[PDB]
């Protein structure tokens, strides 16, 4: 009778659904209270989520409806018991838990009569994982009714919800929130909303928990101090941060880890597509989606996770390190420098080093997994290729460090010039009083060309460094597809051998070239923690037009048509290849490499052209800013401010320099790379095109609330950080009387609420970031899920073109990085166009 | 009002919540009161004719506890015509079988409180006279 | 009273207004509710049945989707036996067509909602005790 057990197991769902639709939509026509269990309530509805998921991929299968409606009504029912425990955390009750438990233990009784029944004649698994979800929840409820009264004699005894992050005015909510809330930061929807609105500022802003302060993270590391020095340094030291900061970090870590895991398992789901299309594919399609979004969410909250115990950190020692300045003796000028850049930029350092340290854990694994992998997909020949990408990592590190040395030198220069600058700008009635100006700016000049000499180089190295990114993952295919099929051994690769490998190339290109900053990252702040511890123990388009515009007609082409057609063959290689791909096997591998060559050509003609094109405009721009100064009239000089004058020149010039064309290049890359993917995967599957425009319109209203924002927070932390280490130096130099005052409690209190505001401000910065990151994510899941899902109908059940899912399937993989890196690098760019206006603002003087 | 310590009482006052609800809301609830209730009793309808094995169409040997019922069409039908009390009786019920008396007796005296109480609360609604304020 | 801004309150006020009313009128508006909505699905009814082909008279390759409809006076004769649920069971609504399932579900509902304010809005009324004034 498999017919009636199917009907008694859609029977309790129906009885579930059916209760809560009034409760619902009477809560649906500020105190949370949380259970014990919550966490793991909801991490085994999401087990059952997928094993639901499962379960729909079995009845596709066989298919008879009465045979698989029980998972499509187990999936309301887990969706529906998610909205019931969502009413119970805003309001408690006794009574809607047992409602919850009734149904828990009807569908553990018809899960168990359908396993006798098997048992006595691919179920069998799905049936037992539900099974024992099933009988985890029930635990979970008898636990719940257990830690309060609601079947015990009267009183609860309860909780009196947690005023922690639930009384005061407070806006940053995130350690009392939904645990899927923890995960997609969906309590960031109101922020932003009302942020578009109004100016968000500190009084629109909240206060930080009392899970993370100045007060509870020092608490936390002198306690593992003590608690280590009794037992008696450098190591010491290390050792006390490590034990205080301890469970967050592996937390982050092993997040990280199986979210690298799951990142190289998605192409192997896209070639075992493309093989089956070729000679059981809609189940590996809605498989990989799955995959795609829960990797991704694992990613990203470990990145949170890590950036919060970062910041946790920060303030911890920077409070440490301000207790201890209050013990030291008078007989340690160069010692107060060394004071506030032990703050400015040690502290800077260990903080970024302690947001990459889970990165130095996962990188090894992923590169390791991405190895094998592609050695099992392609052979011998793949080892090869594996080794050429590889290579790419120490030298990327060399060309690091050459920038570096390249860098200080220029710093050198560049403080002189300010310095026969200051004096122009103070003799001003002088200098004009007998027109000695031009003597004086020949001088200034004479400078100018020394500073432009160094940037030569460095850009230089910038341009090679640019030129390697994006010709490495060329010439792995190139060396590796040639190498493979007319080298070793003539085997036919599939398309899902290529694909594959090509995916896998750019799932592993992306992590090497964080080992180089990461390595460089952890040698430096091992130097700053043994520094410390030596211490511690004695725009319109009308900005960007006038930018390009000095540079004039003769490079604004060379640079856009050069990108376009760079573009055009990165795409074009693979539009061959996938003709390549079915079978003139020969002529085929030459027209291969033939691309592969011109790709690499066009790069470096790019690179160049953005390096001389903006060392040309930082000339022209600089020159011209110097002469409009000279002839201004002296009542203006006098109007005006000096540090406003001065600073265009000592940061605008430097900022400008510094970060214009590697930013302008990387957002150029960023919008064409992602242009292209939508174009190729519009070829591929012509309706699929037609899916994507609403989904990238909705990215539109993603892009407005964002910046409106992303903007405001950042200026507030530069705020944040500007008073906090002023302050530091006023407690460097009067010393002795802070402590003849007896005052050091009060200024304490001050160090304890500024850096209070600094860490509300960098911390609301990276909740706003993860937002932005996972929405943009999901869209970027969206759109590959319903490129599959057209692709393995339409080009398979009447296309019949085995050459097109390839391309597509490898591109919508990878389309959310792309669209990433072209947000953030254009709000990015914004600001710093949005500085460069000031130039043209003091142009027109 | 902000930072309401929610005890449930919210909640608790079940009825003199949703009498002050508006009209579209309180409708809504209602019509799903109502048909959440009608397709519990038509699954179980269905399920108890299926498993009696009266389903199974035969001619002979059998009388159906439930005279001419075929799908769940026509039961979902005996549901609604039992329950809301029209009582159509092409398909009836039989004293073969006690098991449909008690999910008779249960599912009139359940219709019957909801009824009851769907027509105290709406009356209770038609007393608003903030109109008149 | 003179120059009164009517915005429409007047009305608004929509049942606590006719429970103003005299005896007469309000019985006259009350049949005329009933009859109103009997009448709109006694013809939706007719059409349905008219629609299937049903309506047309043939003995054998169908099943009427209601049993023995023969004309819009039997077919208004159907609506007032499901709407008011006196239920006749002469003709049979069958599970062979499911859009008449579904005007079924509507009418039933809305005839139960429409019975619900027309008693306890008539009993509001019984509550007028100005004669005691
Ligand atoms: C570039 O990505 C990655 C890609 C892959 C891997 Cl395996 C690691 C990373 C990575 O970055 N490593 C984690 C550490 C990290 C650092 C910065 C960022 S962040 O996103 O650029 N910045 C913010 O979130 N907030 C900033 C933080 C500084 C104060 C101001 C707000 C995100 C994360």
């Amino acid at each position: 009778n498999g017919c009636f057990v199917d009907a008694l197991n859609v029977v309790p769902h129906v009885f579930l659904l059916f209760i809560t639709f009034p409760i619902l939509f009477i809560g649906w026509g500020s105190t949370w209270l949380h259970f014990p269990g919550h966490n793991l309530r909801w991490i085994l509805t999401f087990i059952l989520l997928f094993v639901l998921v499962c379960e729909i991929a079995e009845g596709i299968l066989s298919d008879h409806l009465h045979l698989y409606m029980p998972a499509g009504m187990a999936f309301m029912a887990a969706i529906t018991s998610v909205v019931y425990y969502h009413n119970i955390e805003t309001s408690n009750f006794p009574k809607l838990l047992i409602a919850l438990l009734i149904y828990w233990t009807l569908a553990f009784i018809t899960k168990t009569i359908k396993f006798v029944k098997f048992y006595d004649h691919l179920r069998f698994c799905l049936t037992g994982l539900l099974v024992i979800l099933y009988g985890m929840l029930l635990l979970v409820e008898v636990n719940v009714i257990r830690v309060r009264r609601y079947i015990f004699f009267k009183t609860p005894r309860e909780v009196k919800p947690p005023e922690d992050l639930q009384d005061l005015g407070v806006r940053f909510l995130q350690p009392f929130v939904n645990l899927l809330s923890k995960g997609t930061y969906w309590w960031m929807n109101a922020f932003i909303k009302t942020a578009h609105k109004k100016p968000i500022d500190l009084r629109a802003i909240g206060k930080l928990p009392i899970a993370m302060r100045a007060l509870t993270n020092y608490q936390r590391l002198c306690v593992a101090f003590d608690a280590q020095a009794r037992k008696d340094g450098a190591r010491a030291i290390w050792r006390a941060l490590c034990h205080a900061f301890g469970r967050r970090l592996i937390l982050s870590s092993t997040f990280r880890i199986l979210a690298d895991l799951l990142g190289f398992a998605g192409p192997l789901c896209i070639f075992g597509i493309v093989d089956h299309l070729g000679k059981n594919a809609y189940v590996l399609a809605v498989l990989l989606f799955l995959a795609l979004l829960l990797q991704r969410t694992f990613l990203q909250a470990s990145y949170y996770v890590a950036i919060e115990t970062g910041i946790n950190l920060r303030g911890a020692i920077q409070t440490k390190i301000y207790n201890k300045i209050m013990h030291l003796s008078t007989s340690n000028e160069m010692t107060a420098g060394q004071i506030c850049n032990l703050v400015a930029i040690d502290t800077n350092q260990l903080m970024w080093f302690f947001f990459l340290c889970p990165n130095l854990w996962a990188m090894p694994v992923q590169i390791i997994v991405g190895v094998i992998l592609l050695y099992y997909i392609l052979g011998v020949s793949a080892l090869i290729g594996a080794a050429v990408i590889i290579l790419l990592a120490p030298v990327q590190y060399f060309v690091a460090t050459k920038l570096s040395q390249a860098q200080r030198s220029t710093l050198e220069h560049s403080n002189e010039r300010l310095k026969q600058t200051n004096e122009m700008l103070r003799g001003m009635k002088l200098l004009k009083l007998y027109a000695w100006e031009s003597i004086f700016c020949s001088r200034v000049e004479v400078t100018r060309r020394k500073e432009m000499t160094s940037l030569r180089a460095f850009a230089v190295y910038t341009s090679i460094s640019i030129f390697m990114n994006t010709a490495i993952p060329i010439a792995a295919v190139l060396i590796t597809f040639v190498g493979h099929v007319s080298f070793f051994k003539e085997s036919d690769l599939s398309p899902s051998v290529a694909f594959a490998s090509l995916s896998l190339f750019h799932i592993l290109v992306t992590p090497l070239f964080l080992l180089s900053s990461v390595v460089r990252s952890t040698v430096k702040a091992l130097v700053s923690v043994q520094k410390l511890s030596e211490f511690l123990s004695s725009i319109p388009w009308r900005a960007c037009t006038k930018y390009l515009s000095s540079a004039g007609i003769l490079l604004l082409s060379l640079l856009v048509f050069s990108q376009l057609l760079k573009h055009m063959v990165l795409v074009a290689i693979d539009y061959w290849l996938a003709k390549w791909t079915d079978s003139d096997q020969s002529v085929y591998a030459m027209v291969f490499t033939l691309l592969c060559s011109l790709g690499i050509v066009l790069c470096l003609v790019t690179s160049v052209t953005v390096e001389w094109t903006g060392l040309k405009v930082a000339k022209r721009l600089h020159r011209s800013l110097l002469n409009r100064i000279i002839l201004a009239p002296m009542r203006f000089f006098e109007t005006t401010p000096l540090g406003s004058i001065l600073n265009r020149f000592s940061s605008d010039c430097n900022t400008i320099d510094q970060h214009i064309p590697s930013t302008l290049e990387c957002l150029s890359r960023s919008t064409l790379l992602c242009v292209s993917a939508l174009t190729v995967i519009s070829y591929v599957t012509p309706v699929f095109l037609v899916a994507l425009l609403p989904l990238a319109v909705v990215c539109y209203f993603i892009q407005k609330y964002f910046r409106v924002a992303s903007r405001d927070l950042q200026q507030l932390d530069d705020t944040t950080q500007l008073p906090l280490l002023s302050h530091f130096a006023e407690t460097v130099e009067g010393l002795t009387t802070i402590r003849a005052f007896r005052y050091e409690a009060r200024f304490q209190q001050k160090l304890l609420e500024y850096t209070d505001s600094n860490n509300i401000a960098s911390l609301f910065l990276t909740a706003a970031n993860r937002w932005l990151e996972v929405r943009m994510e999901y869209i970027g899941a969206c759109v590959v899920l319903i490129a599959a899902a057209t692709s393995i109908s339409n080009s398979l059940h009447r296309e019949l073109s085995a050459g097109l899912v390839g391309l597509g399937l490898t591109y919508a993989l990878m389309v959310s990085n792309y669209l990433n890196w072209m947000v953030r690098n254009l709000a990015d760019m914004e600001i710093q166009l949005g500085a460069v206006k000031r130039i043209h603002a003091l142009l027109k003087t | 009002h902000k930072n309401i310590r929610e005890q449930g009482r919210f909640l608790q006052d079940v009825f003199t919540t949703l009498v002050d609800l508006k009209w579209p809301h309180t409708l809504l609830i209602f019509t799903m009161s109502f048909l959440c209730s009608w397709l519990l009793f038509a699954m179980v309808w269905w399920l108890i004719a299926f498993a009696h094995g009266d389903l199974a169409p035969g001619e002979g040997t059998n009388v159906p506890c439930v005279t001419s019922i075929h799908s769940f069409s026509s039961a979902f039908l005996f549901s609604i015509e039992v329950q809301v009390t029209i009582g159509f009786g092409g398909r009836m019920v039989t004293e073969e079988c006690p098991l449909a008396i008690l999910i008779l007796i249960v599912q009139n005296i359940v219709g019957l409180m909801i009824n009851a109480i769907m027509l105290g609360c709406i009356f209770m609604k038609t007393a608003q006279a903030h109109r008149r304020a």
